[PDB]
């Protein structure tokens, strides 16, 4: 088990255990664990963080700006922005999806693949 | 000599040399795959899934030189040309 | 003493090819190392006086 | 015309066969390293500007310290320290000294080398193997008394691969000396082949070789001395 | 010819090794040692 | 005393079986680098999966050419062994 | 001169270069698989359960030809065609 | 015993070691700037286009030298001086 | 002509193949095999301990490889089959 | 005749000498590609200059390469000691 | 008619060649690849060297025992051929 | 039968193995210090003054043992010993 | 039929051999140790002085290897044993 801290820079987001961290990097994607060794990696534009806990169903969250640091002890996700799935407005996803802006349609697909429409 | 004789150990020295590498050639391909696989399962162990279907396309193309191999060797022992 | 006079040649080409590259880096680090023991000494001298 | 072997100056003494070259040869290595050990010991300056002697001597002790602490502790065996520095200038010298020109014609057309490097004998390379293996094995009896020694080489790292650790501590001397002998023996052979060539371009290729000999040398004497304090480290501990 | 047969010079090599060694052991590495620590 | 043709025959399989251990080895070294290349791409990118088929493909092909220009080599030895 | 003397030098020879390939494609893929499984175990031990398994199937896929390898030695050293 | 026998066995055997050394360059040579331009298309999708010429350049030096190989294997084979 | 020393000849040329082959599997294996455990190793100087699991499994399944080569070369010098 | 087994024996060494360097060359050139495209997929800009190590590369391998093919054409076309 | 023994002599030097050649490939390439291990270790965390030499020869030893185990079969040969 | 052709032929075939080993050696490992050149450059293009010296030390070993290697063929061609 | 001439053959083909497999070693290990030492450089310009003393230690047993080929051949050719 890992103490994930997703924080953002207006506030801290969200902090507790997790079995699993599952995102994607420039890398690419990345799956913690554990006992992940020390590691700092840079989100895709549209990424989106699934953490799987215990006693929990798993919980999507969709990043804008998001770097991951993992250490041995905790992780925590320097997050821009972020938002829980269970707030994702469907609609308001799609069409900021493949906007002219990068940047908001980065944020409505990272929105969307928290949802799960991708 | 016998002709036959000359031409049956020529076979097998040359019927043993083609599984020499045809071993060597699917042993460190297979490797590579698996290689290639842990290293996809690490960093992400729910990958397996999806993982398995290209890593076996890969041994499919592997072991497919290989078994051709197999198959020229077998003619090399038994259907010696020329004999 | 053909073979002879050759290798002295080699030899010679040898030891010019390494006093004129080697000996200089070799003798700038030992003077180097004898400067930084001796500054440590003064240092020892001066700190004592301090 | 390469004449391998046939060591020069062969005496037998005691109803058996020395080597009169080789023994020439570590006996000059010998002089010159006594010759050095007293100009340092005369000339040993600790308040002053240590000179060039002094720079070199305590140069070398400090890396082979540094290296043996990164192995193991000082305080654990001292005695590596002086045991093993002698290899390093020991074996120095006797590869540096194959630069001299010594190089003639021996009348029967081929070339003969009135000084030979003792390591290019296999004798020189076995006698300081052998006695690198008793030393640190004596260490390590020591260390872990005579019964503990044989039980924990046998049981390495993991059991059931006791055969190769068996075979490692047997790969131990074999392998210190085989390559400082192959690591000087090519050298011999080189020169002598290079003499093959008339010398007005026998010249150029006898000079590039030797330039490399050199560093070869040199790099097999560290070598050899930074496995002996290993191998004296892995055989002291626990 | 097999040169690698051991010798006699393996012995008698030996024994200038050794003295070295104890010319080392007494004369060069303890003074140079203590020179050390002094610094 | 011995008849030519026994000779050129047996040189002929010995020379058809290099042609064949060299051609396995390199197929099978080759095969496994671009199986690890995308095994890689789609262990870090799925979606990067239908572009890469392209590059790997044509790569794999490059590798079975010449272990499969090989076989034309081998039977003109084995089975029409020149100056028999 | 006796047929299966050459005969029987042919098929050591041939045996020789199959125990050859067998061996360096045996140990090359457990080397390669090794290297992956040391990486990914380094990376997430508590993936070692998922871990283990890819490496089996890889080890097992290059073992394989490594045993069929030594399958046809016992062939060309107990069996020789035309013997 | 006939030369002509011994000096085409000979070139025979040339030639087999002229194509498998030819065979191997090519392969793996070409098998590895491959995974290079996989791994470096996967990393940037579009790059393609700007990857394809220097892997191109890559795979045509290989080719050269395993050609290069072909005709030398076929002179020795089909033209063996000394005869 | 002794047709048994054709035959020793044969059994010694593959002994040659068989350490051969097995020497450079081996030496290629051990030395991924340590290359990954070193590797991670300096990125965990803890991990070691569990670390040294996986790497002597990979080094005893290379080790036994090369090991069947040995016996079998063994069997081909000590016991030669069909002299 | 003793002419034939030289040339026998002239013609397997070149052949062996040229496919030892063709392994060279095509696995040395197959690792500089691979190192080249590496880095133009870095940075497209860097294609001009890493030409100069990459050339330096090739041409330090295919000297080593024609290097083999000229020594295999002394012994095939000039057997020596025929 | 010519003498059997030279025949073995000359099949036992030349497997001989073959088991320290491959022995020395192996140890070779175990050896390099061991050293790239230790170089990029090394770099990555410079104090390390001290404690990543000990993992360093617990391979090196590993890889030098059956380079040895195959020049000790090779003298066996050669010294003594099996048989002569 | 002429002692001299045979010691002849078995001195051109060691002598090609000689070039044969030579050139691979030779080859793989100019690549890989170019290969290691090349990526430093593109990671970092200012370094390159740095990066040329190691890359000239490896060249350096590597051409000493080719070379190495052509002067003992030179030997085994010209002057055969025992001849 | 000259028993000298058939071991000195079987003698230069031995030493062939050893070359064969001595530059091979010896040409991997530099280029790998060279590459590593370069990919040090490059990544930690810092550390000249600190990767250079475990680049000499590898080039050392590559070396090693190598020469004590260097070493057998040259037993095997000047001092044939069996004789």
């Amino acid at each position: 088990d890992l103490n994930v801290e997703i924080v953002a820079v207006e506030r801290e987001l969200w902090s507790g255990p997790a079995t699993f961290v599952f995102t994607r990097t420039t890398a690419g994607e990345i799956g913690i664990l554990p006992r992940h060794i020390p590691l700092v990696a840079q989100l895709v534009d549209d990424a989106m963080v699934r953490v799987e806990r215990e006693g929990e169903d798993d919980l999507r969250i969709a990043v804008d700006g998001g770097f991951l640091s993992v250490t041995e002890e905790t992780v925590r996700i320097l997050v821009e922005n972020a938002q829980f799935e269970s707030e994702i407005d469907a609609d308001a996803a799609k069409e900021d999806a493949a906007s002219d802006d990068e940047r908001t349609a980065a944020w409505g697909r990272a929105r969307l693949r928290a949802l799960g429409q991708i | 000599l016998d002709p036959n004789a000359i031409i049956t150990a020529g076979a097998l020295i040359g019927g043993g040399l083609i599984m020499g590498g045809g071993a060597i050639g699917a042993g460190i391909g297979d490797g590579i795959a698996g290689n290639a696989l842990i290293s996809g399962i690490a960093r992400q162990p729910e990958a397996q899934g999806r993982l398995f279907t290209p890593f076996f396309i890969t041994v499919g193309l592997v072991e497919a030189a290989y078994f051709i191999n197999l198959a020229f060797m077998a003619l090399f022992v038994f259907a010696t040309p020329g004999l | 003493m053909s073979i002879f006079i050759g290798q002295l040649i080699g030899f010679a080409v040898i030891a010019f090819i390494i006093v004129k590259w080697v000996v200089p880096p070799v003798r700038t680090l030992m003077r180097n190392q004898q400067e930084a023991v001796r500054a440590a000494l003064a240092e020892s001298a001066e700190a004592a006086k301090k | 015309a390469i004449h391998v072997g046939h060591h020069t100056l062969v005496f037998e003494l005691f109803g058996m066969t020395f080597n009169g070259d080789t023994i020439l040869a570590t006996a000059v290595t010998a002089v010159i390293v006594i010759a050095l050990a007293f100009y340092l010991r005369a000339k040993v300056t600790s308040t002053g500007v240590p000179s060039g002697v002094q720079l070199f001597w305590e140069a070398l002790t400090i890396q082979m310290r540094q290296q043996i602490e990164g192995s193991i502790g000082m305080k654990i065996a001292p005695f590596v320290l002086p045991l093993s520095v002698t290899i390093f200038v020991f074996i120095l010298i006797s590869n540096w000294l194959a630069v001299l020109p010594l190089q003639y014609g021996g009348a029967d057309g081929a070339a003969a080398e009135l000084y030979k490097a003792p390591a290019s004998d296999i004798n020189f390379v076995l006698a300081l193997a052998l006695f690198v293996f008793v030393c640190y094995h004596a260490a390590g009896i020591w260390r872990r008394g005579i019964v503990g020694h044989p039980i924990k080489v046998v049981k390495g790292h993991v059991a059931f691969l006791a055969p190769i650790n068996i075979v490692e501590e047997l790969a131990k001397p074999i392998s210190l000396a085989l390559r400082l002998f192959g690591n000087i023996f090519a050298g011999g052979i080189l020169v002598a082949l290079i003499a093959m060539f008339p010398w007005y371009i026998q010249w150029f290729p006898n000079a590039v070789w030797k330039t490399f000999d050199l560093f070869v040398g040199l790099i097999q004497a560290f070598i050899f001395s930074l496995l002996t304090i290993l191998y004296f480290s892995q055989s002291m501990e626990l | 010819s097999n040169f690698l047969i051991p010798n006699g010079t393996f012995f008698a090599v030996l024994i200038i090794f050794l003295i070295v060694l104890g010319v080392i052991s007494k004369w060069v590495v303890p003074p140079i040692s203590k020179v050390l620590a002094e610094r």
